[PDB]
């Protein structure tokens, strides 16, 4: 039983080493549950940064649509052209397995 | 029935040695004589004090050598393999003093690569070696077939390394040894009854075609007496297995939806493997693997401006714009009650096509008015090669007159 | 009882090894509760990335619909054609077991 | 859940066309026969019938 507790002590050491270090004792990168948890934080960090940009862009596009409805004949920006939207539409179908 | 102490095995293996080709030469082809690898052990064999009784051959290095060279040299190596073994047997049949010395063969093994790996080209190469040692052990005297490694056709039996799977597992040798030892004691030869997967053969050709839709269809020739096949589709870059199963027809399709699940979009590259499957016993034979780029006609120009109009009388006319210098368009028509039944699929030589209402009532069983919604597909076609470019699709209802 | 505790120590070692490693002591991939938990994170990570794209695409399509209602006669993008929508509609019925 | 919300944008761009470009032919996926399969499934799935 003492010999078996040797392996458990080594494994519990790796769990402790998961903090403050990205590599195990042998040097390999951690990839277990803690490794997956860190990846979720990276996606969430990018999501928070991305979420701030989209809401900020809401004000600028809001100030344009109100001009178009009252100043009809104004030329829409090239980013809103027919060709520009096609790339976004194709990506959405491919990203969501729609096609 | 003999005592365990009375049987004494020895090791005479040489690293990557071959009777015809290898790092260490076991036999000499210029003049029939033992090679340097074999000559380095003949001294201690004579000094053992007991004449050799059984000789075990497991895997000649020629199987690994023929992986890289062209297939035209494969028959040449087989002739040298047979001549060297026959000459080697006759040399030690008299020099070592055993008048009934016997050589027992062990089944050849293939090579894999990666996790859930597809079988490498050695599957097509070792079959020739496998279909060479069998007749040596059943149509000749002096050579015998010892045993086969269990699960040889399965990748799990090797499992010796994460990538480039070559060697066996710890239990594989023990599983092989017990079967090999039984044959030696009972003098039973495996060449009389080869296993089920020995008869199974890899498909002759394997290629993929991308149709007018962005899906890809795999094609391989059928074989008499074969009704089922087992396929294995994996990720092109990461190598992770995507889908596998049993196919009752020698064709497979890679739909667009599946491609949009494995990737962020449809891709032209593909790493596909397939093998004949025996549904009567579940045995799996050698697998043919296809990698690279599937057959495609992307160099052509896609049709544009697809419109469908229904005339006053009832017929529907389809119009499109394309390349007049390449005025060849393959047209596919599909029903609307079910989205898979083909109305017609023909080659066309004009940018416009008329669908008379007479046959519209014929296909749908209608009596008057024809079809209102029609599934239509047109793609630029190459008569010289038969390749089909990515076509533009107009579906369902035609514009009212 | 000491012999029985040997097996428990080995199993608890595997739970510790589930972190910082994706393979057990024998080398097989972990597939238990921790393995299922990691798969949920992978789906959630993709969901967060996918959720940022759809809301970003809202602004571009919003700038187009306001043009169509005031500039009637503008040709809609090919991604909004009748044939393009059919692939999405067929997928939704098949994905949700509607047909 | 990601697929359905993504499909919202595409169907939104079509309904705005139908109300302003009346006479446009609706897609075959919105035909009377197509909806019947969905309606029958919903009644059977929710034990409505």
């Amino acid at each position: 039983l003492t010999t078996e507790q040797i392996n458990m002590t080594k494994e519990q050491k790796e769990a402790q080493r998961a903090q403050t270090s990205d590599t195990r004792t042998d040097g390999t990168r951690v990839a277990g549950s803690v490794g997956k948890q860190k990846e979720l934080y990276d996606q969430q960090i990018t999501s928070y940064k991305r979420d701030a940009e989209v809401k900020a862009a809401k004000l600028f596009t809001d100030a344009w649509v109100t001009q178009k409805t009252i100043d009809e004949g104004l030329s829409p920006p090239n980013g809103f052209t027919n060709s520009s939207l096609d790339s976004i539409l194709t990506a959405l179908k491919n990203n969501n397995a729609l096609g | 029935g003999l005592r365990p102490i009375q049987v004494m095995p020895v090791n005479v293996a040489a690293d990557s040695a071959g009777m015809t080709v290898g790092t260490h030469k076991w036999w000499n082809t210029s003049s029939n004589s033992p090679g340097d690898a074999l000559l380095a052990i003949n001294d201690m064999v004579k000094g053992l004090g007991v004449k050799p009784d059984y000789f075990i051959e497991a895997n000649p290095w020629e199987t690994m050598y023929m992986k890289d060279v062209n297939s035209s040299t494969w028959p040449a190596l087989m002739t040298a393999f047979e001549s060297s073994n026959k000459a080697m047997l006759a040399w030690m049949r008299t020099n070592w003093g055993n008048p009934n010395l016997e050589i027992w063969f062990q089944g050849a093994t293939t090579v894999w690569f990666g996790v859930a790996p597809p079988n490498d080209l050695n599957s097509e190469a070792t079959v020739t070696v496998r279909d060479k040692q069998i007749q040596m052990a059943t149509a000749n005297i002096g050579f015998k077939l010892g045993s086969f490694v269990p699960g040889s056709n399965l990748y799990t039996a090797y499992r010796n390394v994460e990538s480039s799977w070559i060697y066996y597992t710890v239990e594989a040798f023990h599983a092989t040894a017990i079967e090999l030892g039984e044959a030696l004691a009972l003098n039973i030869n495996r060449a009389t009854n080869p296993p089920d997967w020995s008869y199974l053969r890899p498909p002759a050709n394997l290629q993929g075609r991308k149709l007018a839709t962005r899906d890809i269809k795999m094609t391989w020739d059928n074989r008499a007496g074969i009704t089922h096949w087992k396929y294995a589709n994996r990720h092109v870059t990461t190598g992770a297995e995507i889908s596998s199963g049993i196919l009752t027809s020698p064709e497979y399709v890679f739909t667009l939806n599946d491609q949009q699940n494995a990737y962020n979009g449809d891709t032209l590259n593909m790493s596909f493997s397939v093998s004949e499957y025996a549904a009567d016993s579940g045995a799996v034979g050698a697998s043919s693997s296809f990698v690279g780029v599937v057959q495609n006609g992307s160099y052509m120009q896609t049709p544009t401006q697809l419109k469908a109009a229904k005339q006053l009388n009832g017929d529907i006319i389809f119009t499109w714009v394309g390349r007049p210098s390449w005025q060849h368009f393959w047209v596919v028509n599909t029903s609307v009650n079910d989205s898979k039944t083909v109305i017609f699929s023909k080659e066309w030589s004009s940018e416009s096509l008329t669908w008379t209402v007479a046959e519209q009532n014929e296909f749908y069983g209608l009596e008057e008015g024809g079809a209102t919604h029609v599934i239509f597909m047109v793609s630029e076609y190459d008569p010289s090669n038969g390749l089909v470019s990515i076509g533009a699709q107009v579906t369902g209802q035609a514009e009212q007159p």
